[PDB]
């Protein structure tokens, strides 16, 4: 027995009207959500955004929906995520490498669907599964 | 600066 369920990773950013006291030219939000029709809260424990040095505590965590990150900045970078399950056996996590990319002419509004496959669940995991939309296969 |  085969779980599928889908992620949507995205972020949007907009480019300010003013820039900020340090320079900041932007506002974004990075997020992961499910489809439309689909809490995965029911599997997923927590995300982390790897954010970079600069900005204060960068280790983000979310534990509860939305699980998403807003912040101001002058620059794109790359960006480890985590998606930690509910599941007390391997796999316990997955990470995705995410590019945080700007318009500097205006916004963004970025969307990456990633399909997770899970092998022979047990018996609750395949309910949070189930339950945030999952399908068997 | 644009990417870091």
């Amino acid at each position: 027995c085969t779980v599928q369920v889908r992620l949507e990773l995205g972020h949007r950013a907009q480019l300010r009207k003013k820039p900020t006291t340090e320079g900041f030219t932007h506002d974004w939000m990075v997020f992961v959500r499910g489809p439309e029709q689909c809490d995965i809260q029911h599997f997923v424990e927590k995300v982390v955004f790897w954010l970079h040095d600069s900005f204060p505590k960068p280790r983000r965590v979310c534990k509860e929906p939305p699980y998403k990150v807003e912040e101001s900045g002058y620059a794109g970078f790359i960006m480890p995520i985590e998606v930690h399950f509910k599941n007390k056996e391997e796999p316990r996590k997955v990470c995705f490498t995410y590019d945080l990319f700007l318009n500097l002419e205006g916004k963004v509004n970025h969307l990456r669907c990633e399909k997770l496959t899970f092998n022979n669940p047990t018996t609750e995991f395949r309910y949070k599964l189930l339950r945030a939309g999952g399908v068997m296969v | 600066a644009a990417r870091k």
